[PDB]
Parts: structure tokens; C-alpha cells; sequence
């Protein structure tokens, strides 16, 4: 057959997040939760720390 | 003017199929009420920001 | 009656200003019903015994 279009396992998209730190603004709280309470909500806060 | 007429192409000629890979399913018992009710039955491992 | 006037010296002298320090924040998904609404969002992480 002739294969037009090839898969892939997850999607990039075109559009995509950018961050400048200030690495002197450290809360003094290291707050914790569950590991499914990490796994959904994970990435995410370590791209807006 | 070049560039964004060739970031146009590129768009134009694209071609894939997304594929269910990796896929697992939390517990009710393991997720605060917040994160519940947010989530449909089975999330897709890799998640993204947002 | 000695001891008891000395121990009366050591605490009339003092000067100490306690210092927020260590404190960590827990989650509602993760404590039981009970020991939730006795908890006001952080605790001292050194918590005494009571």
C-alpha cells in the first residue's frame, strides 16, 4: 500500500512556552501531595516555578 | 517576509496520525477533590503544561 | 530553698525571639478527616508532642 501519512506516539504542536527565572525568589514552604496527585498536575508546576 | 512564507509550507505539507500510546488511569482514592472532577476517567501519561 | 530562688534568676533573665523556621504545607488529599480541621494550612514540621 501506498503510505501516505506516517503516526506518531505523542503530538508536538506549534506553539509552545518560554520562562525567564529570578533565581533569588525562593518560598521557604516545600509543600507536598500525593504521586497521582503529582503525576497530572506535575510538569506543569515546574515550568512556572 | 521569506520566512514566514516558508513557516507557511511547512504547515501546508504536514502529515500525521496521533496514536494512544502509554495511556494509565488514576485512582478516586489518590487525587484531591480539586484534580478529580477535572481529569475524564484515564489521562494521558505524557501531559503537557497548561 | 535555694535552688528553687535560682531557678526564679534564670527565668527572669532571658531574652529570646523565636524564628519561623523548617515549616512545609500538606495537602487535603493526603491527611485524614480528623487530623485535617485541627490543622490551620502549615504546621511547624518540628511539632511537639501533645
Amino acid at each position: 500500500l501506498s503510505d501516505d501519512f506516517k503516526q506518531i506516539s505523542d503530538p508536538k504542536g506549534y506553539l509552545t512556552y518560554s520562562v525567564k527565572y529570578e533565581d533569588q525568589f525562593t518560598k521557604k514552604d516545600k509543600l507536598r501531595a500525593s504521586e497521582a496527585d503529582d503525576r497530572i498536575v506535575g510538569p506543569t508546576v515546574n515550568l512556572f516555578k | 517576509v521569506s520566512g514566514l512564507l516558508m513557516v507557511l509550507f511547512k504547515v501546508m505539507t504536514d502529515n500525521r496520525l496521533v496514536i494512544v500510546g502509554e495511556t494509565t488511569t488514576p485512582m478516586s482514592n489518590t487525587l484531591s477533590t480539586v484534580v478529580n472532577n477535572v481529569l475524564r476517567t484515564t489521562y494521558h501519561n505524557n501531559v503537557g503544561v497548561n
